[PDB]
């Protein structure tokens, strides 16, 4: 309605008012300045500007920090990070890290874990750094596990294991998958899904050598019997039997037959290609 | 063809069990929701009374 | 002969029964989920009102005691 | 054969695929719903803490101010 | 160890000493301390499994608190007393729940009033084997919920009201409510699939009033909801109309049994079907 | 008692007493009591089934709070008056809702403003049948929700506004919205399966501008998403395109009738199919 | 090291400062500051994954709050200390949890008592490998839940208790619990489906006693509601009874294996069937 021009003019007027009020510096002046900064940041967000709003939020956070107030600074910093989510990833990451540092001082673990998860999301969605994302996810998983939140401490472990497997660190991925499957099999609700984890673990063992995959499949079958009567285990046995005699035709035929009934995602096809190119030779 | 029907029977039985478990757990969920809904009203009423008293005293 | 005929005639009704039971369960699920969603919306409204009033009251009392 | 075998095979395959899809849907349903359940369980304790704290605070402050 | 001897002894000692304290008051701190001790004694008695004494203590505390300007505390104590009294004697629970409903409605909120009305209706149905007062309470709760645009709870209450009215042979209200609920649910992305069922129920009521009326209602419903023309209920009702139009009872029974074989009939449906069969 | 006449008389007498009291005071301390008595009168009117009187009392209370240095209570009274007037006076309810939305957006809170915008759009669509204002309000609500990092509500608002635009012959807007939502569901594990549906809708929209564009969009969706190939929707679209190419309206009609026979279709699907049918019939 | 060494040093310094403050005081502000720094040191210890020190600090803070006229903070510190002690020594966690339960139930709050009892019972079962104390704790939690009219939690606790009791050779308690649960669940429109399973379990508990009791129980259950007459489980029960009557173990094994093939069996059901086959 009023267009961004009027909102920008009002926000600049408020910013100038706050700057002049802080210039002649005392509690009332600084409180008015921070309130005006918050109002200007809100108007900037309304005006669709995503850079000035973040700067105003950061200024308000700093003003709160200098005064004896902590959680207000954390709220301002997280708001600034949210505003910077579309402006500059580095500033948002820095603001979120400062918010995490402030939060963890008082023992609020869940908020710090959520902020770390958001930071890992930023690091993995746009930036191509997977080591930092893995570290942040591990930190979040540890934070959640420290509060007996096993249900919420498993997704991060699965993501970390998947990325480690994508990074050739198969031992860590196998350990995480086996631990998750062992924890899940006990729960009757999550028992149905546990099969998948074991299957994935088998693949991770096959990426190393055939005998390791055979022994691991036998161990899983003895430990958990239903895994022996599943389609994935049938495919595993067929592949193990076929590869021994260097017959790529059977391998590809079985892969296509499995794909026909149910499609495979990028991870599964990538692992199958790696196994075929590495061991089938 | 008979093996096909066997597979469908097994799958539908598994699906029915999953649905049963979901129904029971959601009944528990709804009970918890009702409890929190009951609590918040007393929260609000006590807070309003306290705020009015404090404002009037001043 | 008649063995396979009876087997085929006996392996179809059970699927219908199971599917109908699943249908009823899913319908009840949908209704109760809608009800729970409405309840949660009311929950959120109440929480928002409470937190706003908390901020207002704390600010007012703090300024009043500061000015005395 | 003719319509016989083609119908048999096609309907069986389509039903199997649909049932597998339903199985996956139900698994995901269960996982996310368990997450929601633990989330609400987390809400409950802080709700109780807040109500107890506010009750005690209002009672004590009212008594203290009235006596003075 | 959770022996009730010590709990009961402590509760009665607290009650006696609080009665002594309140009696001496022929400034207002005495009433507050008496109410606090009454609440503690009521809680102790509840821990002792004796519900009558706990309810009596709750009611006495509620009355004492209501003696002061504070009133919502009295409502809370009264609802607690009703919850305690739900075991031994429901009449006192009903009385205190009604008083709490009155106070809450005076305050301004109505959702809690609707919930208490639902509780009272449930108590009536379960214990007092009465349906008319339960019907009135359900209607009041439905009106209260609809006043706040709470469609789901109001629809459920109206469903119960229509069912009970049908049980009492009041067909007009049942058909009206069923038609309203079916029309409302027809326009939903989730409830749509159930819109058929309600219609069928309404259709059954028509069969009680007359035959041609039921046929015309079926035609109207099918025209309004074309997808209703493939459901099993429509086919069953068509077959029953065909059998009932020529004084055929055998075909009626065969169709009823065939439909019941796939799905078990409930008491309501089987009773209505028996009535229709007895008609001719 | 449940007698309506007694409750109405009591509420009217209480309102008259409040009015004379406020008039006497006008001749800060008594304004609070005036607001409380006005709220009580509004509640009694609401329970007296006189929605108009309750809404008027709520509006008077809102104004009496506005003249005082208080905003949240005024906005609460505004929403109460709007809800009361929803049944009787749609325009007054809309005015109250928009004033309250302005109040919230001034304070800063956004989500409640989005909910009230959606409510305004709903009343506009269901009573005043004004498509354009509902579309604008839905767009505003979607923008607010997206600005708050809320995607599901924003996605639903985008779907509704795109459907309304398609109903209004603006095919490009609907096409782009459907493509965006399809991609969003594409990059999710849960909604992935439903991702096909959106794409199908887009295809139909392309058939409304040109059939060659329909083929190009279908091929783009196929290459982007292989799973869309096996879905019955892709086969139906290909068969319809072939029938349109050969101008054999009979084959198109038979295929559409068979597809309706297997499963029913909503009003949107049938109307778009009829538009395509007349477009092709013009060719033959 | 890195963070661990610094956190440990800071926690030790905070503990030393608290000791100095408490020895200096031996006014209220001193103890309040001491307890605040105790809590901060406990959190800092939790940072470094040293649960024993954090639990000790939390227990000391709880004691400091207790010596002052405060209870809620003491209970919070007790539960935090118990949760911290859940790792190393379950006995200290159990002590803290029972203290917290006593404190909470003193004030009259019963909802959190059930959760604390459930946690205590879970610790007992998983770590100490004991079922009697777990049974008692679950019974107490079920009674507390049922006191507030929460049916689902009480039903779950009673189901667990009945399962454990039937595992411990006790049949009458298990049969009573199964009967009550099935009868309650049958009425509700939502949980109608599952009642049969409970009935089946009850039947098994009756068969471990004697064949005649199992037959009479099956007849009674079938009479109660025809839905349980579904062949899926009734046919298996009748086949097992027929095999037992005629002293045919081969037929019993064949029937059990055939049932297992289509649908798998659990450890509880497997053991029950093994016992029934052994007694034969």
């Amino acid at each position: 309605g009023m267009d961004t021009s009027g909102k920008q003019a009002e926000a600049m007027a408020l910013l100038a008012e706050a700057e002049r009020k802080v210039k002649n510096s005392g509690s009332s002046k600084i409180e008015e300045a921070c309130e005006i900064y918050a109002r200007a940041a809100n108007m900037f967000k309304m005006a669709k500007n995503w850079s000035a709003a973040g700067n105003a939020f950061c200024q308000a956070a700093q003003l709160h920090l200098q005064l004896q107030s902590k959680h207000d600074a954390a709220t301002c910093f997280v708001d600034a990070g949210n505003a910077f989510k579309k402006a500059d990833p580095q500033e948002a990451i820095n603001c979120l890290m400062r918010a995490i540092e402030i939060y963890t001082d008082m023992g609020r673990f869940t908020i710090a874990a959520k902020h770390h998860i958001s930071i890992a999301e930023i690091y993995e969605t746009e930036l191509v750094d997977v080591e930092k994302a893995i570290a942040h996810y591990e930190q979040s998983a540890d934070y959640y596990k420290g509060e007996e939140s096993n249900s919420s401490a498993n997704k991060c472990l699965l993501k970390v294991a998947g990325y480690a497997a994508q990074l050739e660190q198969y031992q860590k991925a196998i350990d995480i998958y086996e631990q998750v499957g062992t924890s899940a099999m006990d729960s009757p609700l999550l028992k149905y899904s546990a099969k998948d984890y074991f299957f994935k673990a088998a693949l991770c063992h096959f990426c190393i050598d055939m005998l390791n995959a055979k022994l691991a499949v036998q161990k899983y079958e003895e430990l958990f019997p239903a895994f022996s009567d599943s389609r994935e285990c049938k495919l595993m046995k067929k592949l193990l039997e076929a590869h021994e005699e260097q017959n790529v035709d059977s391998y590809t035929e079985s892969v296509k037959e499995y794909d026909s009934i149910s499609r495979l995602d990028q991870w599964l096809t990538t692992m199958l290609l790696r196994i075929k190119k590495t061991i089938q030779g | 063809s008979l093996e096909s029907t066997r597979r469908m029977l097994q799958l539908v039985e598994e699906s029915k069990d999953a649905g049963i478990r979901t129904l029971v757990m959601l009944d528990e969920q709804g009970e918890q929701l009702e409890r929190i809904e009951e609590g918040m009203d007393q929260i609000n009423k006590d807070m309003k009374e306290a705020e009015k008293n404090l404002t009037d005293l001043g | 002969a008649l063995s396979e005929i009876e087997t085929r005639h006996s392996e179809i009704i059970k699927l219908e029964n199971s599917i109908r039971e699943l249908h009823d369960m899913f319908m009840d699920m949908a209704m109760l989920v809608e009800s729970q969603g409405e309840m949660i919306d009311r929950i959120e409204y109440n929480v928002e009102h409470a937190v706003d009033y908390v901020e207002r009251a704390v600010s007012d009392t703090k300024k009043a005691v500061k000015y005395q």
